[PDB]
């Protein structure tokens, strides 16, 4: 498991070399290696979309009824389509219908990553049936996906933000729900509130091009299905974003900045 | 030795309370249709090991309670009561104590005793030995002593059956015993079957009576078909004993 | 070892428990009853002494009878 | 077609049950239990599912 | 021996029916083969012996077991067809030796000779290199080439000696009345490095 | 010992699977060498259903015929052991690991008869190849030769088929990333079968053809069988002829169309209206 | 995948199975049955079964785990008794009760002519017979006429004894009637003969018991 | 109650799984068992390479069912193969019950646990199965208290888990007491996958084969004759079928036993059958001469 994720991590923004790795890991005897191969393409490609990477992934998944590959195709999309963030819900609308819980898991993870910084209305609704389905992994993945988009966004932006917290809470109090779901719920809560909504996980930086630590951090984090200390990697994805000034001597000025909006609403509205 | 006995007990408990059935009709080699002696009719399988050929509708099979697959073969169905009737053949009373009746005694032998040894004697005549014997007489004569007394001397298989308590109010349970004795005799050929006090089963028109007049008729119907209906006896002879031939059904 | 196997018997010996009547006593051997043919051989009649017992609740039950209970009475 | 199979996995666990019976309602009680008589088994006072 | 896998190769020839050993060679060799087996078992219970026949085409009679019984039963049978098919006996043995139920033991071949060995010097020398490389020794009990024949065998046995601590042995048994057991002359009952 | 008692041979998916595994398992002994195992299964059945196989150590030389090693011990211990679990399953025989039938095989077979109550030669062509089956069945027949010596041992082919129990078939589907291949089915499958047949026929003709070249020069024997087969092709002269067509297919779809339209008419009102509802539905869902 | 999914349902459809009898189809999703147990169930209908042959009365299978309607059985299968007294026929013909000419002509016309050939009787215009009642003095011998025709056809004669309908085993009795009658419908034509209805069905029933 | 244990993920090989199905079908209905051979790798993974059986007995799934004679005998022979394998655990089948262990069966699991605590009991169901995905579950089996406290999920970590129901509430309760469903993964690959794929090389002869012309005619005749019968209903079908309600349609225009479904089905068999027979006859002609 350790070695498998590690092959994906080293790539980033070197598209072409990864095309070689992924096919070989997929053919092998080991199920784990199949999932790691997707990660390999997702990272190398994250920088700009292409047709090549999505096309490669897509053929393997349709051809066969193999679970491990079928999740892989759908998952891989979000990272690469990042440039126009609408697109990931387009491909995933046909894929979320699939009865395979694998595909359904993979559809949710993908939506989570792409939309994280600049959201979409369509992405939100796709996640709802996964939560509902009774299988263990579909539910955990769906609840963590919901939170990712929602980070650095206050609980008065829309009512959904509020709803998401109540759901997380419901599950953790409960013993009537799945163990695997309790982990997704708590983690989910954790992401949404982190740094009191001054810490963020986005697809891109405010410069206008890719914010590398956030992208990287999410995928290494999503495994925990086997081995649980793995979840702590989420810390790299968490990046502080606050307007702070600079003084000539490198210390903190207590200057003022203008804001177009009332700053009173955003001071953590509606907590528990 | 004790451990061996203890071992069979576990077999029941693994199947959870094994139940008896019978093969109604064979659908295919795998699937039989089984009617249960316990209640519901069932669709059943067979063990790989247990052969299909062995099972018959004339005979009984056993089923695992929890999966309904035939574990094994069981023998032909016979009532508990009928086992006791066959045994009851020596009830004592020798041929000496029934004398003076001797002329009438000779008449009983022609019907009962002759077809056992040879049905061939009546066959040469070109006639099938006469069906059913009726013993009747005033009380104290020894109509029951006679039937009983010869059965012991020969010591042939003789079912001695009390039919004045065989009718019960338990619908369907009264039917089975009456059938079973005819079937059984055909198997244990030669045999004699004597029913004593079947005056009880001897019925009348009734139809303004209690529940007690109703049960008698079902049994009385069954006897008619079994004798002459489409079913009939052979070498084996059925003997009736009464007190009045007037208590009897007009059809009988 | 006798006691572990008998404990299951003891619970059935204790209350609640029914009365019934014996339809037939088969009493066949634990030793080979016939070598079954067909797909896989072996014996399927690996039953020891058996009895077909009729409960007074109008159902029929098949049961392997123990060897400790005297055979004669039965 | 996908819908038919999606439905299908759920049905197997749902179907697992202690059976069913058919009776008729003689009368209902005000408290929302109904006195019904099951035709082969005894009479029961038991509640309704309003789903 | 202690932790050795041994294949005894049995000679069954038209020179085994012979009466040079009194009363018969067959019997005298029969006492010899049993002794060799009883001795190894008494020596170590973990020691095993196997059976292959030198004569005719190759039959693997037994793979590794403790049984004296297998080797006894074969001996009673005679083979007029085949004598000493040495080159082949070594090859089946080497292969056979590898798979074991007393695993990671030393590799040994004992062959009984009791017929003139047909095989010339070119076969023999060739066989010695195969033996070195696999690191298996072959032991010869020689009453088969003093009976009307010169001993080809000695040079080969000498060269083979010292490839491990259970070296080769040339065990000398006379041809005339003296039995197939005179095992006293050189070790074979259990392994030794010397000749 | 029984080899003649088999007309037809059926193999479970298990045996085909099991053999490939055994090859490695022995400690990776191959190349020139082969690996054999026991076949456990039925006999006294005209149909031979081979139930299982378990690994056996083996070293083979197929370039020589005066050396082979066959583990004696495994066969015997395994036959003695198995009776308690299954009284029908006995050692059915042994599989050979390709590439084709050898005369090298009679020798190994002989031993197997002695040890084992039964033997059979199932030849599984090497390591996984092909879409169809790679097993052929052979029974050792004793024949007279009218030119050599009577009682020669040779191999005659018998029909090879497949067949397995219900539970096993269900297992194959779970593991596998499809269900089975072609032999005949759907409309598509029949046409594939035709193309599958041509590549297959072509292979058989190469065997004969390469042999003739070898018999003519290089002096491989002349057998009456080979020559008989070739001659017949020329003689029979098949002549193309009429028939086998039908036109019915169109009427059926036309009939169904009128009904299909009545259904679309009722459907239209709901389908048409729904389009607007969907776009709005996505906003509501996100809001609440 | 649909095939592998269908295989999920194939495993539940297996044994244990208990036979019920299909009263009617409310829908192609739920239906009403009355089982042979002696209890009725309103149960759910799964997937990969026909309701085309099962819509009117037929045998049906329930799974004993679910106690719901898993599978179907044909209307023909689970027939309580199919034939008897045609493979058990007497050898008695019309020439062993050589007299009673009026009687002989009536039985022959009612019983034999519809089994052998339904067309001819119907062809004339007059209906081929439906329900037969036979009445008279008992000393004539109704059973014997029944015998002669039982021999002559040698097929489509179902002999049922009126006591044989009633039963100790639970719920079999009203059901036992469904299984034999339903089979007569399938292997048309066939005659059902009840020996004596004069000692099983009575004018007075007391109904306290 | 506190203890520091890990769960065993059961990695079943393709070879091993198929044998477990084989044994379980055969045993029917009587419950049978056997031992599992494998290797212990990592810090929780027990892998099942292969399986063999302990005898078929009506005293099955018991300590008794286990035969010392089989176990020794195999192990000497296994040394020779160049695979003497560890006993990772034991498999059994219940075809009289589901995934709920029997009362004897819990004691039997315990004895295996003493030998190697990396021992599991895998339940194989082939006619008490509700799923064609192969209804198998794994238990290590630990006491009741561990479930009640909620300790048992602390021990399982490095598990996903799952829950299925072959047979009602009683099974669910039995499962929860044990250790519930611990994850089963499969060690499989394309070479093994290709072996299972196969059917017939005999497809070679069959694709080319076509039958006698008299037979071609039999088929064509039987179908046209059949089509006549259904045709009379078809007229009504096209004239009407305003109804869309399946139960009403069935009675009205003989919707159940539909002439459309069957007539189409019939044209399609006849067309395909004639094409393959005709196509082969012609192909063979050209090629052989």
């Amino acid at each position: 498991r350790g070695l498998a994720v590690g092959i994906a991590l080293v790539m980033y923004g070197r598209m072409e070399e990864a095309d070689a790795l992924i096919e070989s890991l997929c053919r092998d005897k080991d199920p784990i290696l199949r999932r790691s191969g997707m990660y390999t393409v997702a990272m190398a490609y994250c920088g700009s979309g292409n047709n090549k990477a999505i096309r490669r992934l897509l053929h393997v998944a349709v051809s066969d009824v193999n679970d491990d590959v079928r999740r892989a195709a759908v998952e891989s999309l979000g990272f690469i389509l990042f440039r126009t963030p609408e697109q990931c819900p387009s491909v995933v609308s046909l894929l979320s219908e699939s009865y395979n819980p694998h595909v359904r898991y993979g559809a949710a993870m993908a939506l989570g990553v792409c939309c994280a910084g600049t959201g979409n209305k369509e992405a939100i609704n796709l996640l709802e049936p996964m939560t509902n389905d009774p299988v263990n992994y579909v539910r955990q993945g769906a609840l963590i996906a919901s939170a990712l988009i929602m980070i650095q966004q206050t609980e008065i932006t829309c009512p959904k933000v509020n709803q998401f917290r109540q759901l997380y809470s419901k599950v953790i109090n409960d013993k009537h729900d799945d163990v695997m779901a309790k982990f997704g719920a708590i983690l989910a809560q954790g992401i949404l509130d982190a740094g009191g909504h001054n810490v963020t996980i986005s697809l891109q930086s405010r410069t206008g091009h890719t914010h590398m630590p956030s992208v990287v951090g999410v995928l290494v984090f999503t495994q925990f299905w086997f081995w649980f200390p793995l979840s702590h990697f989420l810390s790299l994805a968490y990046t502080p974003t606050c307007i702070i000034g600079l003084n000539k001597d490198l210390k903190m000025p207590k200057v003022q900045y203008k804001s177009n909006c009332k700053p009173s609403t955003f001071a953590y509205p509606a907590p528990l | 030795k004790q451990y061996e006995k203890s071992e069979n007990d576990l077999k029941a408990l693994q199947s959870v309370g094994q139940i008896v059935g019978e093969v109604l009709k064979q659908l295919t080699e795998e699937k039989f249709i089984v009617k249960a002696t316990n209640g519901p009719r069932y669709v059943v399988g067979c063990r790989r090991q247990l052969d299909k050929s062995k099972l018959k509708p004339g005979t009984r099979v056993a089923l695992d309670m929890t999966t309904l697959t035939i574990m094994r073969y069981l023998p032909r169905e016979v009532d508990p009561l009928v086992y006791n009737m066959s045994h009851e053949d020596p009830g004592n009373v020798s041929y000496s104590e029934i004398g003076g009746l001797s002329e009438q005694i000779r008449e009983l032998r022609e019907v009962i005793e002759l077809p056992l040894t040879n049905p061939e004697l009546f066959q040469r005549v070109g006639i099938i030995p006469p069906k059913g014997c009726l013993l009747y007489g005033p009380p104290g004569t020894g109509k029951t002593l006679l039937a009983r007394a010869v059965a012991s001397q020969l010591d042939c298989n003789f079912l001695k059956v009390v039919s004045s308590s065989i009718v019960d109010k338990y619908i369907g349970e009264s039917a089975r015993l009456i059938r079973e004795m005819f079937n059984y005799a055909r198997d244990h050929q030669p045999c004699i079957i004597f029913m004593d006090e079947i005056d009880a089963i001897g019925g009348r028109r009734f139809s303004e009576g209690t529940s007690a007049d109703r049960e008698i008729q079902r049994t009385l119907m069954e006897l008619l078909n079994q004798m002459d209906g489409f079913d009939t006896l052979h070498r084996v002879k059925m003997i009736m004993a009464t007190n009045r031939p007037d208590t009897l059904d007009p059809a009988l | 070892k006798i006691k572990e196997n008998s404990e299951k018997i003891k619970v059935n010996k204790t209350l609640p428990y029914l009365v019934s009547n014996v339809i037939e006593l088969l009493d066949v051997d634990p030793n080979d009853q016939e070598e079954d043919g067909a797909n896989i051989d072996l014996d399927s009649q690996r039953k020891g002494k058996c009895a077909v017992i009729k409960t007074s609740t109008r159902q029929t039950y098949f049961l392997p009878v123990i060897g400790l209970v005297d055979a004669e009475k039965l | 077609l996908n819908a038919k199979v999606r439905l299908l996995r759920e049905e197997l666990q749902l179907l697992q049950e202690q059976g069913s019976y058919v009776g008729e309602v003689v009368r209902a009680m005000d408290k929302k239990k109904v006195l019904v008589k099951v035709h082969p088994e005894g009479k029961f006072v038991v509640d309704v599912d309003k789903n | 021996m202690v932790l050795e896998s041994t294949m005894v190769c049995v000679d069954n020839s038209e020179y085994m029916r012979n009466g040079d050993f009194l009363p018969t060679r067959l019997q005298a060799q029969q006492d010899a083969v049993n002794i060799v087996c009883h001795s190894k078992t008494r020596s170590n219970p973990e020691n095993n012996v196997g059976l292959i026949t030198l004569a005719n085409d190759c039959e693997v009679l037994t793979t590794l077991t403790p049984d004296t019984g297998r080797i006894l039963s074969k001996l009673h049978t005679v083979q007029p067809k085949g004598k000493i098919t040495f080159c082949t006996g070594i090859r089946v043995a080497h292969l056979a030796l590898k798979h074991r139920q007393g695993k990671n033991h030393k590799m040994r071949i004992i062959a009984f000779v009791g017929s003139p060995v047909e095989d010339n010097e070119k076969d023999l020398v060739k066989l010695a290199k195969r033996l070195k490389k696999e690191k298996v020794n072959v032991d010869i009990i020689n009453f088969g080439e003093e009976e009307v024949n010169t001993e080809k065998l000695t040079a080969f046995v000498n060269t083979l000696n010292g490839k491990d601590g259970t070296g080769s042995h040339l065990v000398t048994v006379p041809p005339g009345p003296s039995l197939a057991d005179a095992l006293i002359s050189s070790p074979i009952l259990a392994g030794e490095g010397g000749a | 010992m029984p080899e003649l008692a088999v007309q037809k041979v059926v193999v479970h998916p298990l045996v085909l699977l099991s053999v490939v595994d055994h090859f490695n398992r022995i400690g990776k002994v191959g190349n020139q060498k082969r690996v054999v195992g026991v076949l456990l299964g039925s006999w006294q059945k005209k149909v031979l259903d081979v139930s299982n196989s378990f690994a056996v150590p083996f070293d083979e030389d197929d370039k020589d015929d005066s050396v082979w090693f066959l583990d004696h011990d495994y066969l015997e211990n395994m036959y003695g052991m198995f009776k308690k679990v299954n009284a029908r399953e006995r050692i059915v025989g042994w599989y050979h690991t390709g590439p084709k039938l050898h005369k090298n095989d009679i020798a190994i077979n002989e031993l197997m008869k002695r040890y084992c109550p039964n033997s059979v030669l199932v030849i599984i062509d090497v390591k996984p190849k092909d879409l169809g089956l790679p097993t052929e069945a052979y029974i050792s027949v004793e024949e007279v030769h009218d030119d050599g010596t009577p009682t020669s041992k040779t191999f005659e082919h018998v029909t090879s088929e497949i067949g397995a129990e219900e539970a096993e078939e269900v297992g194959v589907e779970h593991l596998l990333r499809d269900i089975k291949d072609t032999t005949v089915g759907t409309l598509s499958q029949r046409i594939t079968n035709q193309v599958h047949g041509l590549k297959g026929l072509n292979s058989k003709l190469l065997d004969i053809r390469t042999y003739l070249e070898k018999v003519a020069s290089g002096k491989l024997p002349i057998n009456h069988h080979i020559i008989y087969q070739l001659q017949d092709v020329f003689n029979l002269l098949p002549d193309a002829s009429l028939q086998e067509f039908v036109k019915a297919f169109y009427l059926k779809t036309n009939d169904q169309m009128v009904v299909v339209y009545l259904a679309s008419l009722i459907r239209s009102v709901v389908a048409l209206h729904n389009l607007i509802n969907n776009k709005i539905a996505n906003r509501d869902a996100e809001k609440k | 995948e649909f095939l592998h999914a269908q295989e999920e349902v194939k495993r539940i459809q297996s044994i244990p199975l208990v036979i019920g009898q299909f009263l009617e189809a409310v829908d192609q999703n739920t239906a009403i049955v009355g089982s042979t147990t002696g209890s009725n169930y309103y149960v759910r209908i799964l997937s990969t079964i026909d309701r085309e042959l099962l819509k009117p009365n037929a045998s049906v299978a329930l799974h004993k785990h679910s106690n719901a309607l898993v599978d179907v059985l044909p209307p023909e299968a689970d027939s309580s008794i199919m034939m008897l007294t045609s493979d058990q026929k007497p050898d008695v013909m019309y020439a062993d009760i050589g007299g009673m000419d009026i009687q002989k002509q009536e039985v022959r016309e009612a019983v034999e002519l519809p089994l052998t050939h339904f067309e001819l009787y119907k062809q004339i215009g007059i209906d081929p017979p439906r329900g037969v009642l036979m009445y008279g003095p008992p000393g004539c011998g109704k059973t014997m006429l029944a015998k002669a025709v039982a021999h002559h056809t040698t097929a489509a004669f179902i002999r049922v004894v009126g006591s044989e309908f009633v039963q100790k085993y639970l719920g079999e009795g009203p059901r036992m009637v469904r299984d034999v009658f339903r089979l007569a419908k399938e292997n048309a034509p066939a005659i059902i003969f009840i020996d004596e209805i004069d000692a099983i069905a009575t004018k007075r029933f007391d109904a306290q018991t | 109650a506190p203890a520091v244990d890990t769960a065993e993920q059961v990695y079943i090989s393709s070879l091993a799984l198929l044998k477990m199905l084989k044994h379980g079908r055969a045993g029917v209905p009587m419950e049978v068992m056997g031992l599992m051979l494998g290797e212990f790798v990592d810090d929780y993974t027990v892998r099942v390479i292969d399986v063999f059986a302990m005898p078929q007995s009506g005293t099955g799934v018991s300590v008794e069912a286990v035969d010392p004679v089989f176990q020794a005998k195999m192990l000497d022979m296994l040394k020779q193969t160049g695979r003497p394998e560890m006993v990772v655990g034991w498999y059994h089948s219940h075809p009289g019950f589901g995934c709920w262990l029997s009362g004897v069966d819990i004691n039997t699991q315990q004895s295996f646990e003493a030998l190697s605590e990396r021992a599991v009991a895998v339940v194989v169901d082939p006619i008490q199965s509700v799923k064609g995905k192969v209804v198998i579950d794994a238990f290590r089996l630990i006491n009741a208290n561990m479930m009640v406290l909620g300790h048992e999920p602390r021990q399982t970590t490095s598990n996903l888990g799952h829950l299925n129901k072959p047979s009602i509430q009683a099974l669910i309760h039995g499962l929860n007491r044990h250790y519930y469903s611990i994850t089963i993964n499969y060690r499989k690959n394309e070479l093994e996958q290709k072996m299972l794929l196969n059917l017939h090389k005999k497809s070679w002869m069959e694709g080319l084969t076509l039958q006698d012309y008299s037979e071609h005619c039999k088929h064509n005749e039987s179908v046209v004759k059949e089509m006549l019968e259904l045709a009379k209903n078809y007229n009504k079908a096209v004239e009407e079928e305003d109804k869309m309600t399946p139960e009403q349609l069935a009675i009205k225009n003989v919707g159940k036993q539909d002439p459309k479904r069957h007539l189409e089905e019939h044209v399609d068999v006849l067309m395909t059958s004639n094409i393959v027979q005709c196509l082969a006859a012609m192909l063979d002609t050209v090629v052989f001469k």
